[PDB]
RNA sequence: GUCCAGCGUCGCUGGAC
């Protein structure tokens, strides 16, 4: 977005948004950074427009107006027990112009840095593994074009 | 309740007949300084749009020379008449010797001979003899090597702790000694305006600071700050080195000077004049409020002459 | 704990030991030295500007004189004589010192060989002084150099001052019977002219192992002292001549070289203290402070009850900028605790001395008076006004302008946020902050004139203005502000008028009348006019369907007489009423203030039946409706925030609305009832929907008097098109309020006020505007009965209703001719697509 | 510096309003004694433009600023305010 | 501000001289004949109480002074503007 | 799946069923 070599004003302060918005030095939790890593990639498309990106792909939401045969949209409901715990510790959503799906890899890391530091009884595990699948929601980074109507919408 | 008769029997210019207009202002401000008293004592009062700030710094003066503590007050000293060269430490201690002689001078009505009368007169004079010889280390420019004996050598009365001249303590022992002689609680110095002459006020900046920093002393300056900022941050670009100004011009080191400058007149000003203790006189609008509501004290108009009170009209 | 006492002098010569702020700071460094002392010796607290330096210094020097060392009085060089080396001042303590202690001895055996032997050395200095007060090199006191000493025998022979005095202090301190002596030198930041005196005297003087020296200042001014200073080695005519790039960027590092080494060589970074700002010491936000701080906001508080720092702050932006609690008032307090503490020690002072003298309100005011005094400096820098006087809503019109305009982000600068880097305009947002939500607290007519004038003039020239560099953006500059002349308004109304012209100059693609907000009606009768379309003609509205159809409407002159009809203008009739409830004759002033007495031109910047008592029943409703505004209003806290946000959702709105209609005219378009055709009757109904919705969301979120939101999770959208949007979220609302005890009046004052409005009703259900389907009549009828019953009357009869709805009467309450009305440019010639 | 003692030296005559060695008080009851010696009312100080060289025009204002401001004397300056301005 | 200051010689020559010398240090000419105070000068608002004033005194009692204010007075500024000043 | 509706420049998203 801001070349390094023509400008250095421009280009520092876009490391500060970027040292802020990541959370980088705060460390809230793991799972928070794999969160915005989405909204990061996600902003610009490919020349393709697919929904795949660097370590995740968008699932949809809504279903398509027509399917060639037994595709169809996600319906998390179906996963049995173990499963459901991983797909669900797996999605995310992003807050932009419109609602977003994403299957992060990253996501996946976030949820193992989380438990592994529990150092607890089966207690806390069952409350530690609980906080783990949840739905959270990260904003789109200032610097995207579509901030002002998230900010609206959501 | 205030009444203006417009006609006052001199017919005087601008009908001031009594209680002014600020009578409440004035009060509040008389009752502040007496709780102060009972380190930075720098009130600050804003005349501004062609106000009677002079008028009104007056009426405070006159007023406490009617007080249960009884600080006294100075005469007013305008920066702009005194003579270029002459430092302002002087004006304060003329006028505080003048008027301390008068008192002792007064003395001999009471008491033709007395034990007090025969020693405070001369302990006074070994003060101010004190006082000039070290007043030379103000206007001189080069560090003759004889001074270096006098700060070295040392006075057992007039205790004073820190070693060498140290002017700031010399002054502090005089005024400290003033107050007991009057019988005062603290000494009142009035600083006028300086917008006929806009240099005069450098030299009064770095004197309240410098020697009117005392328990028992009391400032009042008037003014706008427009000229004030303006004054500061010129002083603020002349210590920086002047070779250095045409080498690093690069328009970054630019930013970053302008930066500081603006940074250190902002911790000067809030040093001096406290926000807490700035004064802002009401005008007219705000004394009787907008129609419809009773806002502060109301105000009646006398219209004829040899009208009732009774009958007067609102000034709105 | 520590406990600060506002009702105190608050100096640095009256703060005893459980005042100060920095107390773990003040341990650690004096265990540091007694340390140093017990197994280059120099020490620097490092601090910025306003940080307390000196109280912190005293605190270290009292504590040291309750491992035995003297201490001597502080020395600051910025009261020293201008031409007074500080080898002069340092000697001249040392001499009070000893001589104090050698009169407590009063007769003495042995000692009277000391008192000579500190006689010989004193005088010993004296000859030798002259070597720093000379100008010129003087070659005949060089025999007297070559003059061996007797006593303690100089292995260097010489002058050499520095070894004189590593001898002087060696005797002094076996006189006072100590084993180190301690020299605080404090700030320079006045004038640092002076302090290179100073800096040599430290470097070359103080190097004995008995002197330990503790320097105090902030290290960026020493940064620009020395590196200026290392510039004046070189030859001027070196510096004159090889000015061309290359030589000029590496001579700039190899000051920046022995720049750096100069501090490294003087004040090792091992030893260095930096001194804590008051944000680092209470943590941020619920995270475990490292020390706790609390204050006494009250005269003859006790210990016992204290509030937190974070707290008195907390309450005093919460209450003087009538912001809600939340993350939005956290970011202010967050950002006054960065600012040094003298600065905020000045601003708490002053707030709470007058809150509680008052007490013995309008709180707001009270916080107005503290930042401005505070942050004075900041505004003079920035432009902004400063006459105390004329202080109202005019100023304060200007000042958000000139404001956003040195912000440089006319999209959203007008919510006054904390955001800019600059520090004088992130001091300046806070002091705004304070203007709105004092000068608009308690009023409605106040109110709507900022939404209005306020944030309307910011964003209508980022948008049909700016895409006309740096001579041509102040010239439209200098031409938009005194053409529209913000600042010395009149009325609302004539603003909106003005309004008109800028917006319709600029031409847009297929040239259709449709504007934003506004719709340009047609004055010259055009032939072959499909339908029922016709000229729009007055005569036709009988009551107040003709006063608030004469609300809206404003004629431009440019070459031809132009008619358009403004929404700004219905919310300027609505600021103008409610300005005063003195006589009954303003009331039908605001109706034809503007409508046949006045005349707007072109900006330059442009590339090219009794008939006398008809409005007896119109008036009479308004001037009932002005005794609800009277006593509702008196319970409004508006923010600097809360119509930042209106106006977002509000200018959003009208922009979706000006584009989804520009191709729904066709033919047939009257009577229209399916959403895909719209007449003028639709585009003017959604343009006072949109300013209802857009209140109604943003009042409940961020508005004062309301402690939580009520409007629920779920999107938050706008009807651009269709009208169960807006209806969706009052029945949301409806039943929270219901089951929570609760009234509209006391929860939604801006929206209870102004959907109760008599001059807005008309438009609300224009004759031709109101869908007709299986199902939207099924929103509507819910609609139309939430609405009636929140006015708490009922607006349409069942005739009349049944009308609206289905396929003669005298309406007195509704737009008869709008929806028949032909739009210029609006060639009808298309049909309705049907599905 | 040696002049601070010249001062100091306070006399009773024309009681002063003010100490210091102001010279607008002396030169004020200067004017005094030579109104009842001429027995006059008041006495008037005409000047004259400095069109020709109006670098000389600073010291008369500073002049009239500090040393004429009592009832006894009146001034009729003459100029150019075209001029007196810059 | 540089109207008219003369004690006498007040009749209809110089008020619309005033007038039109007034909006043009005003720059409002579109209703800058009301006489209004709102102006960000001190100067400029003293000047438009003095200058009311002196309207209802000259055109008082008389039906051709009246219609030389509508005409002079106001229709020179309403027609410079629309039409010059293009 | 159907219907209404909302964002973006056909795609995406919300609600009812
Ligand atoms: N320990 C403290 N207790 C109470 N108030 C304090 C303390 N330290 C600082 N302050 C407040 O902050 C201000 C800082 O004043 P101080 O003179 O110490 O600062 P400085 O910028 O280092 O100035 P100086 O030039 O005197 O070194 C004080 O006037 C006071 O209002």
């Amino acid at each position: 977005l801001a070349r390094a070599e023509n400008d250095r004003e421009k280009f520092e302060q876009l490391i500060s948004e970027y040292v802020a918005y990541m959370s980088v030095g705060r460390i809230e939790s793991a799972s928070h950074w794999a969160n915005r890593c989405c909204a990061v990639v996600a902003n610009s498309p490919n020349d393709e427009k697919i929904g795949v990106f660097l370590g995740m792909v968008q699932l949809n939401r809504k279903s398509r107006q027509h399917m060639p045969g037994g595709y169809k949209k996600f319906n998390i409901d179906t996963e049995n027990g173990l499963a459901k715990a991983a797909m669900a510790s797996s999605l995310s959503t992003v807050a932009s112009n419109n609602l977003m799906d994403f299957c992060s890899v990253f996501n996946l890391i976030g949820a193992i840095a989380d438990i592994s530091a529990c150092r607890c009884e089966r207690s806390a595990i069952t409350n530690a593994f609980n906080k783990v699948i949840a739905q959270t929601t990260c904003i789109v980074p200032p610097w995207s074009e579509a901030a002002v109507r998230a900010e609206m919408k959501g | 309740k205030i009444i203006i008769n417009l006609f006052a029997p001199n017919l005087p210019g601008s009908t001031k007949e009594d209680d002014l207009i600020q009578k409440s202002l004035r009060d509040q401000l008389v009752e502040s300084i007496r709780n102060s008293i009972a380190g930075r004592n720098v009130f600050f009062v804003d005349g501004t749009r062609g106000a009677g700030k002079t008028t009104f710094i007056n009426s405070v003066v006159k007023s406490l020379n009617s007080d249960q503590d009884d600080v006294k007050v100075n005469i007013k000293c305008l920066p702009t008449i005194d003579p270029t060269k002459l430092p302002r430490h002087e004006p304060i201690l003329v006028t505080v010797t003048a008027r301390l002689n008068k008192m002792v001078s007064d003395k001999l009505k009471g008491y033709w001979a007395s034990n007090d009368y025969r020693k405070q007169k001369e302990q006074w004079q070994n003060h101010l003899a004190q006082l000039q010889r070290g007043l030379h280390l103000l206007t001189d420019k080069e560090y003759k090597p004889e001074y270096f004996s006098d700060a070295l050598k040392l006075d057992a009365q007039l205790d004073y702790s820190i070693g060498g001249q140290d002017l700031s303590e010399i002054f502090e022992e005089l005024v400290k000694r003033a107050c007991e002689i009057l019988d005062c609680k603290a000494i009142l110095i009035t600083f006028d305006d300086i917008d006929t002459q806009f240099d005069a006020g450098w030299d009064v900046l770095e004197s309240i600071r410098k020697f009117f920093n005392s328990r028992k002393l009391v400032v009042v300056a008037t003014g706008d700050l427009r000229l004030y900022s303006q004054l500061i941050r010129g002083k603020q670009y002349e210590n920086y080195s002047k070779t250095l100004l045409e080498q690093e011009k690069e328009s970054v080191r630019l930013a970053e000077r302008g930066y500081m400058v603006e940074h250190l007149e902002q911790q000067y000003l809030l040093k001096l004049f406290p926000v807490q203790k700035r004064i802002q006189l009401k005008t007219m609008l705000q004394l009787v409020g907008e129609k419809g509501k009773a806002g502060k004290e109301e105000i009646k108009v006398k219209t004829e002459p040899g009208m009732q009170d009774i009958d007067a009209i609102d000034v709105r | 704990k520590i406990i600060i006492n506002l009702f105190a002098p608050n100096l640095p010569g009256s703060t005893k030991e459980d005042d100060l702020i920095q107390k773990s700071l003040r341990d650690q460094l004096v265990e540091s030295i007694r340390n140093s002392i017990a197994y280059r010796n120099v020490f620097f607290v490092d601090g910025t500007r306003g940080a307390g330096k000196t109280t912190f210094i005293n605190s270290v020097v009292k504590s040291l004189n309750s491992v035995n060392i003297k201490c001597l009085p502080t020395i600051d060089p910025t009261k020293l004589p201008r031409h007074e080396p500080i080898l002069v001042t340092v000697t001249a303590r040392l001499n009070k010192m000893v001589s104090d202690k050698l009169k407590g001895y009063w007769a003495s055996n042995d000692y009277r060989k000391q008192k000579e032997q500190w006689q010989n050395h004193l005088a010993q200095l004296q000859r030798g002084l002259h070597l720093l007060t000379d100008k010129e090199y003087k070659p005949e006191y060089f025999s007297d150099a070559l003059k061996l000493d007797a006593q303690l025998d100089y292995s260097i022979g010489g002058q050499d001052l520095s070894e004189i005095f590593e001898e002087l202090v060696k005797r002094a301190c076996e006189i006072l019977d100590c084993k180190a002596i301690l020299i605080t030198f404090d700030d320079i930041d006045t004038q640092f002219d002076a302090g290179w005196d100073v800096l040599e005297s430290i470097r070359k003087f103080f190097n004995s192992r008995k002197l330990v020296v503790v320097a105090t200042g902030d290290l960026r001014l020493y940064s620009q002292l020395i590196r200026g200073k290392q510039y004046e080695n070189y030859s001027k005519t070196l510096l004159e001549q090889e000015k061309e790039s290359v030589r000029l960027a590496e001579r700039g590092y190899m000051v920046e070289h022995l720049e750096q080494q100069y501090l490294l060589k003087l004040f090792p970074v091992q030893k260095r203290i930096q001194l804590k700002t008051m944000l680092q010491l209470v943590g941020e936000k619920g995270k475990a402070g490292k020390e706790e701080i609390k204050v006494k906001t009250e005269p003859g508080m006790q210990d016992i009850d204290a509030i937190d720092v974070r707290q008195a702050i907390g309450d005093a932006v919460r209450e003087g900028l009538n912001l809600r609690e939340g993350s939005d008032a956290d970011m202010y307090v967050n950002e006054l605790l960065k600012q040094p503490v003298r600065l905020l020690m000045q601003v708490l002072q002053d707030f709470y001395t007058k809150k509680y003298h008052a007490t013995s309100l309008s709180v707001p005011n009270l916080l107005r008076n503290a930042l401005y005094g505070s942050m004075l400096s900041s505004i003079y820098r920035a432009g902004l006004n400063y006459e105390q006087h004329r202080f109202g809503m005019d100023s304060l019109c200007k000042d958000i302008f000139t404001y956003v305009k040195q912000d440089r982000d006319f999209n959203t600068g007008f919510y006054l946020r904390p955001q800019s880097e600059s520090e004088a305009l992130r001091n300046c947002s806070i002091y705004l902050a304070s203007q709105v939500s004092e000068n608009c607290q308690g009023s409605l007519s106040k109110f709507l004139q900022m939404l209005l004038v306020g944030c309307g003039s910011v964003s209508i020239f980022n948008q049909f203005v700016t895409e006309l560099d740096r001579e041509k953006f102040e010239q439209l500059i200098s031409e938009y502000v005194a053409y529209m002349s913000v600042g010395r308004i009149e009325s609302a109304s004539h603003w909106a008028n003005r309004c008109c012209a800028v917006v319709a100059n600029s031409p847009n693609d297929e040239k259709i009348g449709v504007f934003l907000g506004m719709v340009q009606l047609n004055r010259k009768s055009r032939q072959h006019m499909p339908g029922g379309y016709k000229k729009f003609n007055i005569d036709t509205e009988n009551g107040l369907a003709k006063a608030a159809m004469a609300s809206s409407l404003s004629t431009v002159a440019s070459n031809n007489l132009m008619d358009f009809c403004s929404v700004f203008n219905l919310i300027g009739a609505i600021a103008d009423i409610s300005a005063c409830r003195c006589e009954r004759s303003a009331i039908t002033n605001a109706f034809n203030k503007v409508i046949a007495q006045t005349t707007c031109i072109v900006p330059p910047w442009s590339e090219a039946q009794d008939d006398a008592t008809e409005f007896s029943d119109a008036i009479t409703k308004v001037e009932q409706w002005l005794k609800n505004v009277n006593e509702i209003e008196i319970g409004i806290r508006p923010s600097a925030l809360l119509i930042g946000k209106v106006w977002s959702r509000f200018y959003f709105n009208l922009n979706n609305v000006a584009d989804q209609h520009k191709t729904r005219l066709y033919r047939n378009a009257e009577h229209g009832r399916m959403a895909s055709q719209s007449n003028a009757a639709k585009i003017m109904r959604f343009n006072v929907l949109a300013f209802l919705h857009a209140v109604l969301v943003e009042e409940s979120l961020y508005h004062s008097v309301s402690d939580r939101e009520y409007i629920g999770e779920g999107l938050r959208l706008n009807p651009v098109t269709s009208v169960d949007e807006f209806e969706k979220k009052i029945k949301i609302i409806g039943e929270k309020l219901k089951a929570d005890n609760k009234t509209w009046k006391n929860t939604h004052p801006l929206f209870f006020l102004l959907i109760s409005c008599p001059i807005l009703h008309p438009f609300i259900f224009p004759v031709g505007g109101i869908n007709c389907s299986v199902k939207a009549l099924n929103k509507e009828t819910s609609f139309n009965k939430l609405i009636d019953e929140i006015v708490g009357d009922k607006l349409l009869s069942d005739e009349e209703w049944d009308y609206l709805t289905k396929n003669q009467q005298i309406f007195q309450n509704t737009i008869t001719s709008l929806n028949s009305s032909t739009i210029v440019g609006a060639s009808y010639d298309k049909d309705t697509p049907a599905r």
